[PDB]
DNA sequence: TCAGGATGTATATATCTGACACGTGCCTGGAGACTAGGGAGTAATCCCCTTGGCGGTTAAAACGCGGGGGACAGCGCGTACGTGCGTTTAAGCGGTGCTAGAGCTGTCTACGACCAATTGAGCGGCCTCGGCACCGGGATTCTCCA
DNA sequence: TGGAGAATCCCGGTGCCGAGGCCGCTCAATTGGTCGTAGACAGCTCTAGCACCGCTTAAACGCACGTACGCGCTGTCCCCCGCGTTTTAACCGCCAAGGGGATTACTCCCTAGTCTCCAGGCACGTGTCAGATATATACATCCTGA
């Protein structure tokens, strides 16, 4: 038999992996196709520079790796390890978000 | 068979895969990951999408140009209480 | 008369010129006291070297020579007060901490 | 047209601190843009406090509340000697 | 030096092919140019057997002065197994390895490093020597061969600066078409040819002293002799006579209802980049994704939506009644797709090699080309333009006339070849008072730039306002044309044998106007500009 | 001649020459525009407005003729766009709004 | 010394929208930290709106912007029309 | 006797229909100046600025409790307990 | 001299009724005890700093609304 | 499940009482008229950088499958919190008294703005070499089925 | 109940591009005077903050009881994770065109600044009605027993 690895080992292993890195983990032509088509809806025929789409990727980024935080906090406090969407709207709600 | 026309209907919100952000959450420190969190999260990125653009828009537009810099990101980042360093 | 710069006479490494220019052209007040932007000066360069001191300990516990924004994150994050005083500042590149929470660690 | 910043005085701070570390360009840029946030907190905290004092001075003792009013603990401590024996070596001489 | 004879090349491993007198020149002259400088340019034109003629160099200093280093070719992929097919058809005494596959079987061929000759000649792609340069960096070759060698037009390529440092005694380029398409690019294979006599920054210099435009025989025969040593041009028209002569005829069309609506549409109202929606609107509105009326089948309100189209499929009626194989070029996918789907409709034999298909389905695709008798070949100009030999077929079609000439003019040199037989009739489908009439113009004279200087040194816009035409918002369509469409194509047997409503010929003959009326953009745009206690809670 | 206030010309109740004379002490800008004035009292007044339609309805509702701070609260925070603009202010002597969890309602 | 505030056109603002409504002392002291806040709000906004263009003068347009991204949605809207109302109706006089 | 919960419903209700402060004057007054005699010795108040100090802590602690509610509800309970007021002020970025 | 006793354990019920409150731990008032003097601390600190200042030896309601605002937590009602 | 009782709460009338709304005098800040200058609107030029497409590789995403471990429901128990009562304490209210300190006024004087001439510090441009990134290999580590 | 296997770490080599040092120039900081006004200082007033006393009563405190809820345990089942195979689109190299951002020159009109004048708004005083409080009173609601 093959040699399989017991469920959880491979999420921690990849936690340490991302935890240590620093790259940009969206690809970077679907965020932006995202962002031209959210923009759409403002004003038509608008133009992006590189730069600015790169700062709304470090910007998203960063914001939805600290809700998981709080997100993983939550969920934990109702003796899980299993995050829920009722978890992120918790967090949500604490911020003052909603 | 409708070779011409069988690629465009993918809706760009998803194009935040699955993958992606299952690596966000690894990142974050989550060990164990429900299947309606994928959903519940493009929403959330999507509303603060919409603000920090909203803001960036209106900031290009009182400069009556029609390209949306990285200073307008910026700015609209201050805005709202989150300040980002490193992009002038 | 040979020209000798304020910031040498205050001691300090940042312009204290550029910093007076920066005052009476930002719309502060009407009137801009002669020891403000010396002082101020002083503070700009005191909290740079703090963070800088910090940053290159975090670099060199890395093996590196040169400070990258990880180590700046590192750095500004590892501390107690520099992490209040940049508590809504996210650092591009930069990371965040290794962290896991003891619940999910295996027994 | 030019473009000024404060790379070359942060360089000159961190040859001081760490004779043999460097710094890439995108951390000075980081560094830039922390110079330049740090000047703006403090310069509109003492803005505000010398209207509300009914003055049309920004002093140093402006400077001085303002930064024991925005840095923590021991920063501002270390922050306002620093400031004030710059501020006394610059008067006497 | 020394005369090389075609006997020494029969008993020195050439074997396949009689050469002919021009190809025994050029052989001779490579000699000369490898044995006195570093590189060259075989500017041959497209169809004379630029391949042969290198073939043959490998031959000849393969066993004349025993130069047995390796030799590097680099070509498209879709001439990649023409290039396979004859260096064993031609010269079977040499090895050659298609260094070709995915990383796997590239890393199995990396493995084979044993560097006993067991190759000769090593034959890549443009993309794989630029993936594995530092594999493709540690040899020394003797000849460095680069077809289709107008991919280095551009000096800040990567290719460009990748293959300047390679450890290449003898750099040969080869370009069918004229490569003076701006003199900057002309530097940059020359600078390429010879990094130390055209440095990189006698740019300036070249551009300055070259600024002349009329004959200016001073100049032109300065110019002359200073690209006398290193290209070497020959043309059908003087070397390669008694083929069958080509004989392109322009035919023009009109619009059709939803394509004059969405046309002046995009005039006057994402449409960042206007002249691309444009051009899409005038080859066919169903490449629109929110214009079709989602049939998910084939029918026949295909011919409607575009007067091209139209236009098209009573070309290809009359050209399969009349027994004629025909080639179809064009620049967008999206547009193929649609007439791939159109002759699906109408049970037409076609064959599509497009780009971005396979590296062997193509080489099934030429083999297809020719073997059964095949009616349709759809083509990109890009990618199947670029020397596939495609002698089958005797009819080019361009749907797409394209920003600049030398893609044209090589996608139909595609079909006039030698071994051909019949007449090749080349025709296009442009669009009466269209913004595709001032591509064709644009293009028209950029071409005639590298003619004055071949003929003396080597022998507002986007309207186009006819709109008021436009403005009639109907389909304007035609049917007069199909008594005419014999007179304007007279075939023969299997063969076609030797200015008014819908056709030109083109004979080296000019055509212009002048924008009349603009008027009507004016008028539609400014009908375009014409299309207290407020307390929310109340009102 | 007759003078006669910009108020009334631009037809407001809040004052323009109060609000320009803010606007040049404050240490906003240099100069400041004529037209300025006019625009920040219209919007001044327009949420002077609403806050008083909202409190008044809020009054009403109690059988109350006069506004407490109470009424601006429900007013400020029973309307949404008005809960946003004000999420971060104290109102004192306000209350909170009425609001039990349906867990804690005995079922 | 006399000390200003906004009581009295609150307080015809008040009699505009509820003829027979009145308000007390408390009341009329919050209205005007409101009225004062919001003042700051958007003066410090239109401030930094001209100091971004470069610009040294502060118009109707920076007013507008401000305007713009300070107030929520609907609010908006409203505030921009009696804006723009109140700028036409002035320079036409 | 009424049961257990009802008299808290009753008192909720009642508390969130009134305005008034819930904590009394003179022990919030002494703590106050207890804790301003860290800073500065021999200080004076305005009656006034005790009574903002009062109206901002009330209205902190009521805010507090709520998201304690919550997250006390969150992990079905009825009960909080220190860990919900530390969760809490956690996410809020207090701690 | 033990004034944080002051905050009696039926000042701090009421307050959590206010917040909806139905069910408290005996534990909670320490904490909150805690609680409160920490955001006492930080908001009387900061008054006292703007009233050394203005160079007086009286906390003004002004002193404290400004050291509110600073903490982003605007109160109205108290002048300003 | 309904009857009924005890408790709490909403409802109607009467009576103060003090705070809100109105009227008055004046004074200071807003309005009108004029002048001067520089900030900004405007036209024109240029070239950088943005958009749209094709071509081709290849790593990541998607799909499916199998299983085990975590979420969730149910049950029992025992403890800690709610409720009510009687006792105690200290907060609140009023009244008086004292003085420290905030607030206002008038008078200089030293300090910061403004301007003109000058020169060195800092910025843009240009090599250039060493720190870091990739790479192959060997070794140790940690997991998982015994 | 140790060994097999996959992952990661340490070591060596190469190469390459970006951080660092040099250099020329230009514009902004420095120096030297001159003015005018902001603020520092002294003095006087008057108010409001602190301290104390005495009494009332409302609220805190302590105690007892009982009940319902938090918490631990167990069992089921299904859903999420790990892994192998296919396929798809991200990514990068490349080609075109052209729009719009960035700069410069010019001029004109809009705002600052000053003086004069006068009416709106603020401080002050006064009356009267909206609301708080009290008392009876009916009605809703919670809880226990048949
Ligand atoms: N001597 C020859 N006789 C017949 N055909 C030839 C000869 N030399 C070359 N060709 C033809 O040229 C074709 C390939 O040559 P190619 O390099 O495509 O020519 P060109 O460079 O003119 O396009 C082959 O089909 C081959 O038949
Ligand atoms: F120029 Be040949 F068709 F390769």
């Amino acid at each position: 038999k093959p040699h399989r690895y017991r469920p959880g080992t491979v999420a921690l292993r990849e936690i340490r992996r991302y935890q240590k890195s620093t790259e940009l983990l969206i690809r970077k032509l679907p965020f932006q196709r995202l962002v031209r088509e959210i923009a759409q809806d403002f004003k038509t025929d608008l133009r992006f520079q590189s730069s600015a789409v790169m700062a709304l990727q470090e910007a998203s980024e960063a914001y939805l790796v600290g809700l998981f935080e709080d997100t993983n906090l939550c969920a934990i406090h109702a003796k899980r390890v299993t995050i829920m969407p009722k978890d992120i709207q918790l967090a949500r709600r604490i911020r003052g978000e909603r | 068979g409708a070779k011409r026309h069988r690629k465009v209907l993918r809706d760009n919100i998803q194009g935040i895969t699955k993958p992606a952000i299952r690596r966000l959450a690894r990142r974050g420190g989550v060990k164990r990951i429900s299947g309606l969190i994928y959903e519940e999260t493009r929403g959330v990125l999507k509303v603060f999408l919409e603000n920090v653009i909203r803001d960036a828009v209106t900031y290009t537009e009182h400069a009556k140009r029609k390209t949306v810099t990285a200073m307008d990101v910026v700015y609209a980042l201050k805005r709202q209480g989150r300040t980002l360093y490193g992009f002038g | 008369a040979k020209a000798k710069t304020r910031s040498s006479r205050a001691g300090l490494q940042f312009p204290v010129g550029r910093v007076h220019r920066l005052l009476r052209k930002g719309n502060y007040a009407e009137r801009v006291g002669a020891g403000a932007p010396v002082y101020l000066a002083a503070v700009l360069e005191y909290l740079t070297a703090e963070i800088l001191e910090l940053a290159g300990n975090a670099a060199r516990d890395n093996k590196k020579t040169r400070i990258i924004p990880r180590h700046l994150q590192l750095a500004v994050r590892n501390d107690e007060e520099l992490n209040k005083l940049l508590g809504r500042v996210t650092i591009a590149q930069g990371g965040v901490l290794p962290n896991i929470q003891s619940v999910l660690l295996p027994k | 047209t030019r473009k000024e910043s404060y790379a070359i005085y942060v360089y000159k701070v961190l040859k001081q601190v760490h004779p043999d570390t460097g710094i890439s360009s995108k951390a000075m840029s980081i560094m830039n843009s922390f110079v330049n946030d740090v000047f703006e907190r403090i310069a509109g905290e003492a803005s505000r406090l010398a209207h509300y004092n009914k003055r049309s001075t920004i002093t140093s003792r402006e400077i001085q509340t303002a930064v024991r009013l925005l840095l923590p603990g021991e920063l501002a401590k270390h922050a306002v000697s620093e400031g004030t024996k710059a501020v006394t070596k610059y008067t006497s001489a | 030096a020394a005369r090389v004879q075609e006997q020494d090349l029969r008993q020195w491993g050439l074997t396949g092919i009689h050469l002919r007198s021009y190809q025994l020149e050029g052989v001779n002259w490579l000699a000369q140019r490898f044995h006195c400088q570093n590189g060259c340019i075989l500017g041959d034109e497209m169809g004379l057997g630029k391949t042969c003629q290198t073939i043959a160099l490998f031959i000849y200093l393969a066993g004349r002065l025993n130069d047995e280093g390796p030799f590097l070719i680099l070509c498209p992929l879709s001439v990649l197994s023409n290039w396979k097919e004859e260096m064993q058809r031609f010269a079977p005494g040499l090895s050659c390895v298609t260094y070709a596959g995915d990383k796997e079987e590239r890393a199995c061929l990396q493995q084979d490093l044993k560097q006993e000759s067991r190759f000769h000649v090593l034959l890549t792609t443009y993309e794989i020597c630029l993936k594995d340069a530092s594999f493709l960096k540690s040899f020394p070759w003797s000849v460095l061969v680069v077809d289709e060698a107008h991919r280095l037009k551009n000096q800040s390529s990567l290719l460009h600066k990748t293959l300047s440092e390679f450890s290449v005694v003898f750099s040969l380029l080869l370009t069918g078409t004229p490569i003076q398409n701006s003199l900057q690019e002309l530097y940059s294979l020359l600078s390429f040819v010879e990094p130390d006599l055209f440095s990189k920054e006698e740019v300036g210099d070249f551009i300055q002293r070259y600024q002349d435009i009329e004959k200016e025989s001073e100049s032109a025969s300065e110019l002359h002799k200073l690209l006398q040593p290193f290209l070497l041009r020959r043309v059908k028209a003087e070397v390669a006579t008694e083929l069958p002569k080509k004989t392109e005829v322009v035919i023009y069309h009109g619009m059709s209802a939803l394509q004059k609506k969405y046309y002046k549409a995009i005039l006057m109202k994402k449409l960042q980049n206007i002249l691309s929606q444009l051009r899409k609107c005038v080859d066919h509105p169903y490449l629109f994704d929110g214009v079709e009326p989602e049939p998910f089948e084939v029918g026949d309100h295909l011919t409607e939506a575009s007067g091209k189209l139209h236009l098209l499929d009573k070309l290809l009626a009359f050209l399969y009644s009349g027994g004629h194989r025909v080639l179809l070029f064009s620049q967008m996918t999206q547009m193929l797709d649609i007439l791939q789907d159109y002759m699906d409709y109408r049970g037409y034999s076609y064959e599509r090699v497009d780009g971005s298909v396979r590296g062997e389905e193509r080489h099934l695709a030429i083999k297809n080309f020719g073997q059964q008798p095949i009616f349709v070949f759809l083509l990109s100009t890009r990618a199947g333009g670029v020397g596939m030999n495609l002698t089958a077929a005797d009819t080019v079609i361009f749907v797409d006339s394209d920003f600049n000439p030398q893609n044209d003019l090589q996608a139909a040199a595609r079909a006039h070849r030698i071994g051909q037989n019949k007449s090749v009739k080349v025709i296009r489908l442009i669009g009466r008072d269209t913004v595709e009439e001032i591509v064709y113009r644009k293009a028209a004279s950029k071409l005639q730039l590298t003619n004055m200087i071949i003929e003396g040194g080597h022998f507002e816009i986007l309207k186009f306002g006819l709109d008021k035409l436009l403005a009639s918002e109907g389909s304007t369509m035609d049917e007069i044309d199909l008594e005419s469409i014999l007179g304007e194509t007279k075939d023969g047997q299997w063969v076609s044998d030797a200015e008014g409503k819908n056709h030109m010929y083109l004979f080296e003959g000019k055509d212009y106007s002048k924008e009349p009326s603009k008027e009507d953009r004016k008028s539609f745009e400014q009908l375009v500009n014409l299309q207290g206690r407020s307390l929310r809670n109340k009102g």
